[PDB]
């Protein structure tokens, strides 16, 4: 077993140098579950928050090491649950293009949403899960 | 001579410490907390899972405000963030009968399960008044937590943080 | 999980959107609504359990009374009246059983005594010609249930078939423990599994007048709950 | 979702059901019974050994009956027969002090026996007034027989006969 | 050979020597003392145990009120007033809140109402112009403490650390078991080694007058000890 567990961690290794793989070679060709990386995103249509006393949802299919927003007006996040444990993490729509994860793996999904005070709606944008 | 004691003190909490704090709330502003209770520092404290209190939440007229009024009591960790995870004694106001429930066993409002407070955790008393009410003062009102002179009631049980072996245990608790 | 917590007849856990007040049917009595619980936004579910869990309930009626030249100081009323734990001497009832108000002179009408089981009251001012004052005695004499709906109005069904009495309710001393009320069911609803609270009684009900004195609303129901977070 | 129940269900009587019946009653005829308590079909009663009775009887002018007078609950089979083997409840009236009664543990009158109604069989509340003294109404008066809402009180307890196998059994007892 | 006794404001084991009594500072406040215990000839020790021992303090203070012609009737307090056990009712307080004496006419005088928590209060009689009323409204607003001396001023120290206030101390109804106070502290003290109560608070504080109509004694201090003969 304990040779069993470093075949897996060469095929791990494998698959992440995407080096030894030779996968890459027949991937090349043509796009196929291997290739084509899934993730998650919204349509273009922005995603609208027009209400408050109300913690949006929202199931990736798939955890996240990085997300991406986009939006217009100030509004509130929390990738913990935001009632029971979740910390309060604000926007200003300065500042609204962001980004963070990456080398900081976070191993997020179901993440949650509400709008803040301001005097208009929060349409959205988004773009999940490199992973 | 005196006799010794113990780390573990058996205290009954109240608006005029220093620790605590307060201010005043208008109507219809559930979020502003009245009370502001505060982890002095190498001081942890303790509730088990049913102890009194006294909601005495008076107007500046000195009258208890309107029973649609409710209390919620509420953990919260630094960040002045409340949390969810950890909350004690949801009520209305107009319900308690003061004058005799600080009295009584039986009118006794005791809370819904235990708690635990770090050197730096707060603790918050939110007041929803409906709306169009009469303000709060606190002058004319007080609060309290315990029943320690007594012989039925229970108490808070405060301990030095340096006493114990614990702590760091507590600590990762928080 | 699991920690308990409180409702309410406004706002609270449900800020008001995912709650309602409402009257009753008196003509043709009829079994009716006056408030549900919607589960809101956030909960896994909730739970309720009589004979473990508490309740209150306060019901008031109203009317409208004029006044007279020669007015009578004395009214009638048809909703039987009972005190609450104990005598009917208004100081010492825990709260009362009747409440008045004049209209022109906006001022509270303060009673002077009472014709108990007759059903009729007396004053201890003397109203004008013409004068408005508004009553807000205690509903007796009705019924109480609980049921659910499943997320449209198809009804599972009712908590506990047999009903309760209103009278009765008043007469258990709210605030003694013991002598609190523990009804019988035991149930959960999750998320717009909402719950109906129902009503059969001749009478009104008032849940607001926005003239009333103490406290912008007449009556109330409050009740206790476990809640999953 | 509803939680599952019991066929045992555990109430409390009283006058303004369907099944129940009343009547007016005047002085010197005790034989008259101002409560007829009669068995539903295919249902089940059942009484342990104590428990509360709210015998409120009062006058047409809603006043308490003489003190002399007494109340007698009893038994009866069908054929509008009473019964002395079973029988439950004698005592007076001017005892009880209604307005606490209801509530108190103490106060609280409990009965002689354990006692079972099939689904059919009577019971009465026959009523002693002595002579001369002031007649009865129902509608200014009621009557209890258990404590259900409470947590020290006792309650009846009601069975549907179908779902029971001993109803052969109960039935040869009567 | 270990009895209970109990001890007073005045004499008793002690003979009003081995006892003081005192006022105490509040133009500074100062955490002064007011009472004393110094073991007398004869004892071996004394010890208290509160969460086991008793106590009680009835503690009022003193004013001097004039009047006029068109005399008033009401009057204002710096010294903030609660109820015993209960409701502001003088009838039914245990014992009242306030006492009133008129110095011209050495007679009572009758209260009519009180302005709650405003702290004032209005009267029953009508006093006259440069007529002299002396008051003793209770005390609240204050802490306690107690602590020990070692046969000269050397503290040991203090029995409890925490303190404890005043309109708490009339809050609690005295005289039921269980209701009963019981601070915390466990101590001992032979001959000549006193215990001295500590008070720190605005106001004044009064043991005696010489006209206080109600027994001589304006306020007291009473406590339960067990003692070695």
């Amino acid at each position: 077993v304990n040779v069993l567990e470093s075949k897996e961690f060469g095929g791990t290794t494998t698959v992440d140098k995407d080096l030894d793989v030779t996968k890459n070679v027949t991937r090349t060709d043509e796009p196929n579950e291997d290739n084509t990386p899934d993730y998650f995103s919204t349509g273009k249509d922005r995603v609208l928050v027009p209400d408050t006393e109300e913690w949006e949802r929202l199931g990736f299919g798939i955890v996240a090491k990085t997300v991406n927003v986009r939006t217009t007006d100030d509004v509130l996040l929390a990738f913990a649950n935001p009632n029971t444990n979740g910390p309060t993490f604000k926007i200003r729509s300065n500042e609204s293009p962001f980004t963070i994860g990456g080398d900081a793996g976070i191993d997020t999904a179901f993440m949650w949403l509400k709008k803040a005070e301001s005097a208009q709606n929060d349409p959205a944008v988004e773009i999940i899960a490199y992973r | 001579n005196i006799g010794n004691l113990s780390a573990e003190k058996q205290i009954s909490l109240y608006d005029g410490q220093p620790f605590i704090s307060e201010q005043d709330v208008a109507a219809g502003d559930p979020n502003t907390p009245a009370l502001t209770i505060e982890g002095p520092d190498g001081y942890v404290i303790a509730v088990d899972a049913g102890t009194p209190i006294a909601p005495e939440f008076r107007d500046s007229n000195g009258e208890k405000l309107d029973p649609s009024t409710r209390v919620i009591v509420q953990k919260c960790d630094r960040q002045g963030n409340p949390l969810g995870d950890g909350i004690i004694f949801n009520d209305t106001l107009g319900r308690f009968n003061y004058n005799k429930m600080r009295t009584d066993p039986d009118y006794m409002r005791k809370t819904a399960k235990s708690l635990m407070v770090d050197e730096r955790e707060i603790v918050k008393v939110f007041v929803d008044v409906p709306d169009g009410a009469n303000g709060y003062d606190a002058e004319r009102s007080r609060f309290t937590l315990g029943d320690d002179t007594s012989d039925f009631g229970k108490a808070v049980e405060i301990v030095d943080h340096d006493d114990l072996t614990e702590g760091e245990t507590q600590a990762v608790k928080s | 999980q699991t920690q308990e917590y409180t409702l309410s007849h406004t706002g609270g856990l449900l800020g008001s959107s995912k709650v309602t007040t409402a009257s009753n049917q008196t003509a043709p009595q009829r079994e009716t609504a006056i408030i549900s619980f919607e589960v809101p936004r956030k909960f896994s579910e909730i739970e309720y359990v009589g004979q473990r869990d508490a309740t209150r309930f306060v019901p008031r009626t109203t009317e409208e009374i004029t006044g007279t030249a020669n007015d009578d100081t004395v009214v009638q009323l048809q909703a039987n009246i009972q005190p609450i734990a104990g005598e009917e001497d208004m100081a010492d009832q825990d709260y009362p059983v009747v409440v008045a108000y004049n209209v022109t002179q906006g001022a509270q009408v303060e009673i002077a005594d009472v014709n108990y089981a007759t059903d009729e009251v007396t004053l201890a001012t003397d109203p004008a010609d013409g004068d408005t004052v508004k009553l807000w005695p205690i509903m007796g004499d009705g019924e109480v249930q609980f049921r659910l709906v499943n997320q449209f109005g198809q009804e599972e069904g009712r908590v506990y078939p047999w009903a309760t009495p209103l009278y009765r309710w008043h007469d258990f001393p709210q605030l003694k423990r013991g002598r609190e009320i523990n009804l019988h069911g035991s149930v959960t609803w999750q998320e717009n599994e909402t719950v109906e609270v129902l009503l059969d009684a001749p009478q009104a009900i008032t849940w607001e007048d926005a003239d009333y004195p103490e406290g912008q609303y007449v009556s109330t129901f409050e009740q206790d709950v476990e809640i999953t977070l």
